């Protein structure tokens, strides 16, 4: 363990944990900090809906959408620096890890486009948060077996 | 019922003239059953039980305020650091007397240290007076030390920020060693000719000393210090003409601990106004039960008002320091201490004396290389 | 200038491949034809225009 | 611009000039000169103007 | 992690010289650092092709 | 007179009375109404910024312009909402009856233009509050004895703050007052046919 | 009738004399003048003075002249709110403004400053109409002053209820309160009356 | 030494400690362990924990990895906060993300409620950065609170020196509380001092 | 000072009619008060000459 | 359309001076070149070419 000591006394390789408070007032363990990278268990932000006693949430509005390049351009993230630049959208992608089974990750990306600057200018009017996401089971949708 | 004052004091004559501004606050100050007492205690050699005499004989007597004023100590360190952090133990403001060092005047380090005495920052309000007055731009900082130092650069920067002006060059290195000439020398082919120098004592000396082999007596230059470094051997090092700083009523302890009880008594009667009246507890036993006006009798420290002081106006400021505070402006005309001036408020008043300076005339010297 | 409006980020990807040290250079490459564009300042290239 | 059927002529385009520039007019010694220098050279900064 | 100047104007802010007099490309972030004079010159950006 | 009544018995043309609590702690009449309309005498709306003594802060600004067509184009109010559309904001004109009378009125008008989207971004980005006028005493400025008429007089005798209005800067100009940065390339030219 | 007092219902004594005699009856001021909601065709009484939807037709009009477009309304459970709500809500629907308006906060009791901090903390626009007593208004203003919510930014726009005596001025009035009242200064008692003749 | 409760000072007794017995004192858990100003060149004294360099590194990367950009700026005058402002202004000059940055929210006293509350109604943005006392950080929670701005957009990362004790976790929290510190009850005492000695 | 509708709105909300099959054009202010179907033609707008 | 739009109001001031009940009024005012122009939509005046 590198445990060594700053000029003014401080951890070089400290652990921090960073912690929420559940629905029960405990504070719950999430992020543990390494040498340089920071280790999140949750990449999807969990909402934690009620803060509170009077919190009515309906703001949180989850949104699937598909690649069609004309309207939908979805990019990797520059991985020097891990950042979507502003004129993009985060995105998610749930992404499968092996063919034998269904788990898979979500990896974040980029999204530009048409309607993506319909959503931001329906973030800039109507005031709401958005959870975007990719879709993995059918690109537009059709009945089959009476299931869409 | 009662309201116990404690205090780290020695001499006999401050304890009676403490008991009589005990005697005084009882006067006009209104009808109710409070009393005061009075606890000082004096000197011990050994720095730890210093503390702990205050401690026991202090939180047992449950003081609301805590003030040091001991000068002549052969060790030059100067901490009531452990006796301000007791009082920090339930967040009492620790009312200082005697020391200026921005170490000591950090409200990092000392959270409730508030005092009636500028600290060495506010020389540079009197330097940014002389740079308004006299119309100088070309400065340089010089500052042998580094923990009253990063916060008189900061202090600096923040006085300068309002002419939008930067330093030519400043210094900041380890005292002690004696070929600091290099960079004096380089400082000296620059255009600045107004210097700019405020340091320990051992380390003006040391600097006055290297100012003989580099030839800095001649003309130009425009020297102007604090009071630190026009004593000891630093006095004789100096030379002569050169302009320096004093506080009036500085090593006044009479009168100035009379009017700092009185701002404490005059401040415990209008924290009597608004009730809420909290104890600081018996901490000595087993007690972490903080005292919950803590930050709130520090407003009436910050909120402290007044103008009846032999000093002057006593008045806090957002630093908890002395708004506007009285100097005098002393000249070394050949190794003789003259009083060249006197200080009001935000304004110098030069008196009608003589103005020798280490170089050429007796008016201003603008000894600027116009680029 | 063109790293601030992100708008303009497309074309920062392709410079940081380019980007020469001297626009003297810049003009004897694209002499030769190494160069398509330049994006510089009027007075240099209405002089060597 | 505005002429209607491009009907007057200019002479030259900003070649044998003056060649001065509009600014904002403040007063000597405002506090306000810097901040206002520097929003709009920010505003100049995105294609804005 | 410290961003420092270099070029012309790291040579500036070091104290190697007093003043730039120079095709000096007046932006927002040397504006924030150090003070201006009026321009000179006034132009803009072009494209030069063959 | 017209004092009429209604179903309601209410009169159809009473006698409003719009009064302020001045910084001298009494009312003061300030607004009219007339049989339909409202009159104000102080047109020009000050800060009454003196509540109580407890108000040191300053973010209105005292700004003066001049009409120039590309610049600032200077309009009425619009006679369908009485009220100036969303890009023009609101300004005054201190118009006479005639040349021989020496009181005039200022009247309320509006102002678009290149100058007012530059005034109105440097108010969301500095984030103060500002009052703009006109100015009826001419053109941008010349010394008239050591005396500056329009816009250069309002600064050098200070009524104005400052000045963000289209304006040339030369030397003298320069010399009375202080100027910002250039924003547009705006040397002399020479119009032929 | 004229009157120097502030008793209202005097005049609705006269409504009521108005109600038995059949006889035209005329109100001039003071308390012989202020608003009663609505007659009776049994009636024919009638004041000089402005009703409090013309009252508030002027005061939109004064906000609508300065470009103040964005304002929230308080009133507290002093009868005549539900009308005066009402009457604002179909002003503005019947606005060429556009007015962005923050919604109207009430009270329910006498404050315990507790709840009503609550509701009086969700203001962070400028200006604000304030239809109340004059026993509360003080209140009011003292505890938008506390929570200063009487900025310099701040406007306070109140009608001729609060606004009574010229000599009652209280401390807790913010210098710069804008107020409407038919108490025209300019025209005698002796022209008030020979008009009603 | 570990301590249990939330006193810092007790660390700082301790540091006095260590510049009067020449002992390398390890500060582990508690007060004990909480961050002070600045360390004596004569102390020997080395507290198990990070800077609160280290840890805005931390939190401004949380910030990064989940998106959430435009943010503000909320200090007391509790000290330690002037080199913290001046960290995160030097991470926004070292940023490749374009942060927004709302400027800082500085407090006066402890807080009348009167002042710092058109302070606080300037913020309508979605995080607030937030660095005072646990006392002081119960009352400004209350105060926002009371001032609404604890809703679902509205979130809070605080520092160690809020959270403290992880056995005490007080009143008028958000269920939905970020923090950062160091106290893991996984990471336990004895693995602490086994590692110290 | 009462805002009203004329034409075939003026004719709608006055309960005078009560569907318009009829070339509307669909903008923002007109589908604030009523409710509008999917529309059945698109095109834009352009210049008559001769 | 042309009364919100910041950028068309002052088009807006001159097609109020001649404002047409109905669009055949319209082709016949064009019809004679009383008019010079005249805004309408697409389908309608490709059935009327
Ligand atoms: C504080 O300074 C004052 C002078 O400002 C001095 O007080 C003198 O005290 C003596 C008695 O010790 C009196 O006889 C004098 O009258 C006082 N001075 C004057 C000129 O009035 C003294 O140096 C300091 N205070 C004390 C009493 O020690
Ligand atoms: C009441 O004042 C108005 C002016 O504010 C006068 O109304 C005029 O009447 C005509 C009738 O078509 C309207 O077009 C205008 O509103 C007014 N004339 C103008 C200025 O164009 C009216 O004359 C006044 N009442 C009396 C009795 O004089
Ligand atoms: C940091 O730690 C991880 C896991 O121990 C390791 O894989 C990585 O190489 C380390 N990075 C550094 C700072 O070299
Ligand atoms: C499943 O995982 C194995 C791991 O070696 C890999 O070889 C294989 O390619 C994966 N399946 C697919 C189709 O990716
Ligand atoms: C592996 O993936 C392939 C498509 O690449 C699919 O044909 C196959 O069914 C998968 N493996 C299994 C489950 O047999
Ligand atoms: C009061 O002060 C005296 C002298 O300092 C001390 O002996 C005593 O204990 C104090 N307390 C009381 C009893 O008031
Ligand atoms: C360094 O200091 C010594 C002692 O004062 C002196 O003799 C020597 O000349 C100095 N060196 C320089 C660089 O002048
Ligand atoms: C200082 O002055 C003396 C006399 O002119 C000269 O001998 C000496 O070299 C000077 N010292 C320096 C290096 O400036
Ligand atoms: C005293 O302070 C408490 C909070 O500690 C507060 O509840 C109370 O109202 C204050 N009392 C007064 C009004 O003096
Ligand atoms: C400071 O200056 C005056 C100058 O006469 C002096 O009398 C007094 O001691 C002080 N008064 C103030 C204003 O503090
Ligand atoms: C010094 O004295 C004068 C009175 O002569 C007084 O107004 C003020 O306190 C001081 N001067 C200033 C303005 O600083
Ligand atoms: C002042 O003289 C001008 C000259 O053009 C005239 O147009 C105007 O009517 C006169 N004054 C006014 C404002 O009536
Ligand atoms: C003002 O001047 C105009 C001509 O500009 C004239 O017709 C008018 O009678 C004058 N006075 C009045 C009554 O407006």
């Amino acid at each position: 363990k590198d445990l060594s000591f700053t000029e003014e006394g401080y951890q070089v390789h400290p652990r921090l944990v960073v912690i929420v408070l559940n629905k029960d007032r405990e504070w719950e363990k999430v992020g543990k900090w390494e040498n340089q990278t920071l280790s999140l268990r949750h990449a999807v932000w969990p909402r934690y809906k009620s803060f509170s006693d009077c919190e009515p949430d309906d703001n949180h509005l989850s949104i699937v959408t598909l690649e069609e390049a004309p309207f939908v351009i979805v990019e990797d993230i520059d991985p020097l620096t891990e950042t979507c630049v502003r004129n993009t959208v985060p995105c998610r992608k749930f992404v499968k890890i092996n063919n034998s089974t269904n788990e898979g990750m979500n990896v974040k990306k980029c999204c530009k486009g048409f309607c993506i600057d319909i959503l931001k200018k329906l973030s800039r009017t109507v005031k709401f948060t958005y959870d975007l996401y990719l879709v993995t089971n059918g690109k537009h949708g059709k009945k089959v077996n009476n299931v869409w | 019922k009662i309201v116990n004052i404690g205090a780290v004091l020695s001499t006999r004559k401050h304890e009676q003239m403490f008991r009589e501004a005990v005697n005084q606050a009882n006067k006009r100050h209104g009808s109710w059953k409070i009393q005061l007492n009075a606890t000082s205690v004096t000197h011990k050699p050994n720095a730890i039980q210093m503390a702990l005499s205050v401690c026991e004989d202090l939180i047992s007597s449950q003081v609301y305020a805590i003030l040091v004023s001991h000068p002549p100590t052969p060790n030059d360190h100067f901490t009531p650091t452990p006796v301000s952090y007791t009082a920090g133990f339930y967040r009492i403001p620790v009312l200082g007397l005697t020391t200026r060092m921005s170490i000591y005047s950090d409200k990092s380090i000392h959270l409730s240290f508030l005092r009636t005495v500028p600290p060495y920052s506010h020389q540079s309000s009197v330097w940014f007076e002389m740079m308004r007055v006299y119309n100088w731009n070309h400065i340089i900082l010089l500052v042998s030390d580094d923990h009253e130092g990063r916060a008189a650069q900061k202090r600096l920067e923040t006085l300068l920020e309002e002419r939008e002006s930067k330093a030519e060059k400043v210094l900041q290195f380890d005292p002690g060693t004696k070929n600091v000439t290099a960079l004096l020398m380089e400082a000296r082919e620059l255009e600045a000719r107004v210097i700019i120098l405020s340091a320990s004592e051992d380390d003006a000396a040391t600097v006055y000393r290297a100012a003989a082999m580099l030839n800095m007596t001649g003309s130009g230059y425009v020297w102007l210090v604090g009071e630190r470094e026009i004593s000891g051997n630093a006095l004789r090092y100096a030379p002569d003409g050169i302009i320096g700083l004093q506080l009036i009523n500085g090593k006044n302890e009479s009168a100035h601990i009379s009017d700092a009880v009185g701002v404490v008594a005059q401040a415990v009667h209008e924290l009597l106004e608004k009730e809420n009246i909290t104890d600081p507890p018996r901490g000595c036993v087993g007690n972490t039960n903080i005292w919950k006006t803590g930050p709130l009798f520090k407003r009436v420290l910050m909120s402290s008002k007044y103008a009846d002081g032999v000093t002057g106006r006593v008045e806090f400021n957002e630093d908890g320091d002395r708004k506007f505070a009285n100097y005098s402006i002393m000249n070394l005309q050949n190794r003789k201490l003259v009083q060249v001036g006197i200080y009001n408020g935000t304004h110098v008043i030069p008196n009608d004396r003589k103005i020798i300076w280490p170089g050429g005339e007796t008016e201003k010297p603008r000894g600027y290389q116009m680029s | 200038y063109f790293r601030r409006q992100v708008e303009l980020s497309t074309m920062y990807r392709h410079m940081e491949k380019h980007n020469y040290e001297s626009a003297a250079e810049a003009i004897q490459a694209v002499r030769d034809n190494k160069l398509h564009a330049f994006i510089w300042d009027s007075a240099v290239l209405e002089f060597e225009a | 611009g505005r002429d209607e059927g491009c009907k007057l002529v200019t002479i030259g385009s900003g070649y044998i000039f003056a060649t001065t520039g509009y600014g904002i007019a403040l007063q000597k010694g405002s506090p306000w000169k810097r901040q206002i220098d520097l929003a709009l050279l920010q505003f100049v900064g995105d294609g804005e103007m | 992690n410290k961003k420092e100047w270099n070029g012309m104007m790291g040579e500036l802010l070091s104290g190697q010289a007093d003043m730039i007099v120079a095709p000096l490309t007046i932006n927002n972030e040397r504006a924030q650092y150090i003070e201006f004079s009026k321009p000179f010159k006034y132009q803009g950006l072009t494209i030069l092709v063959k | 007179k017209d004092l009429s009544f209604t179903e309601e018995g209410y009169q159809v043309h009473p006698r409003l009375v719009v009064i302020v609590l001045n910084k001298d702690r009494e009312w003061e009449k300030v607004g009219k109404w007339e049989n339909q309309t409202l009159s104000l005498r102080h047109a020009v709306w000050p800060r009454y910024k003196s509540f109580s003594d407890c108000e040191p802060d300053d973010n209105h600004l005292s700004i003066v312009t001049l009409e120039e067509a590309p610049f600032v184009i200077v309009e009425d109010i619009d006679p369908l909402t009485e009220t100036c559309v969303r890009n023009t904001v609101p300004c005054r004109k201190f118009v006479k009856i005639n040349n021989s009378t020496n009181e005039g009125m200022n009247v309320k008008k509006c102002c678009k233009g290149f100058c007012i989207d530059i005034l109105k971004k440097l108010s969301r980005t500095v984030k103060f509050t500002y009052d703009l006028y006109l100015v009826t005493n001419g053109k941008h400025g010349k010394k008239v004895n050591n005396v500056w008429n329009g816009m250069i007089g309002e600064v050098v005798y200070q009524r104005a703050v400052m000045a963000v209005g289209s304006l040339t800067i030369n030397e003298e100009r320069s010399e009375v007052v202080d100027f910002s940065v250039p924003f547009v390339e705006t040397g002399i030219s020479v119009m032929v046919s | 009738f004229g009157d120097d007092t502030d008793q209202e219902a005097v005049a609705q004594m006269l409504d009521f004399i108005s109600s038995q005699t059949f006889i035209p009856i005329l109100g001039i001021s003071g308390g012989a003048s202020m608003i009663m909601a609505d007659k009776d065709p049994t009636s024919t009484f009638f004041q000089f003075g402005a009703s409090i939807q013309q009252q508030a037709t002027v005061m939109l009009k004064i906000m609508q002249d300065y470009d103040w477009h964005v304002f929230s309304l308080v009133t507290t459970i002093f009868p005549g709110y539900r009308d005066f709500i009402s009457f604002i809500k179909t002003t503005v629907d019947n606005s060429f403004v556009g007015w962005d308006m923050q919604n109207v906060i009430t009270l329910d009791t006498s404050f315990e400053d507790a709840k009503t901090q609550v509701q009086l903390k969700k203001i962070h626009s400028s200006v604000i109409l304030l239809y109340c007593s004059k026993d509360e208004a003080v209140l009011i203003l003292s505890e938008a002053r506390s929570l200063g919510l009487t900025g310099y930014d701040f406007f306070w726009i109140v009608p001729s209820l609060v606004s009574g005596n010229t000599e009652l001025i209280p401390k807790e009035f913010p210098s710069g309160l804008i107020s409407v009242s038919y108490d025209d200064w300019d025209y005698s008692l002796e022209a008030r009356v020979r008009d009603g003749l | 030494f570990g301590d249990d409760t939330d006193q810092e000072a007790v660390a700082q007794m301790l540091d006095f400690i260590s510049s009067q017995t020449f002992i390398p004192i390890l500060g582990i858990h508690g007060g004990a362990s909480m961050i002070m100003a600045d360390k004596d060149p004569t102390s020997t004294f080395f507290q198990f924990g990070a800077s609160i360099q280290q840890q805005a590194t931390v939190m401004l990367k949380i910030m990064q990895d989940y998106d959430w950009h435009v943010f503000s700026l909320v200090t007391t005058i509790f000290p330690g906060y002037r080199d913290f402002i001046s960290f995160i202004k030097t991470t926004v000059d070292n940023s490749f993300v374009g942060w927004d940055m709302q400027n800082v929210i500085t407090l006066d006293t402890s807080f009348e409620d009167a002042k710092t509350q058109v302070q606080l109604k300037k913020i309508h943005s979605s995080v607030i950065l937030l660095y005072c006392s646990k006392d002081e950080a119960v009352l400004i929670l209350s105060e926002a609170r009371s001032l609404g701005l604890t809703g679902y957009d509205f979130f809070w990362i605080v520092p160690s020196l809020v959270s403290g004790n992880t056995e005490l976790i007080p009143k008028e929290f958000p269920s939905g509380l970020i923090s950062v510190s160091y106290d893991d009850w996984d990471y336990s005492l004895e693995a602490r001092v086994r590692d110290g000695l």
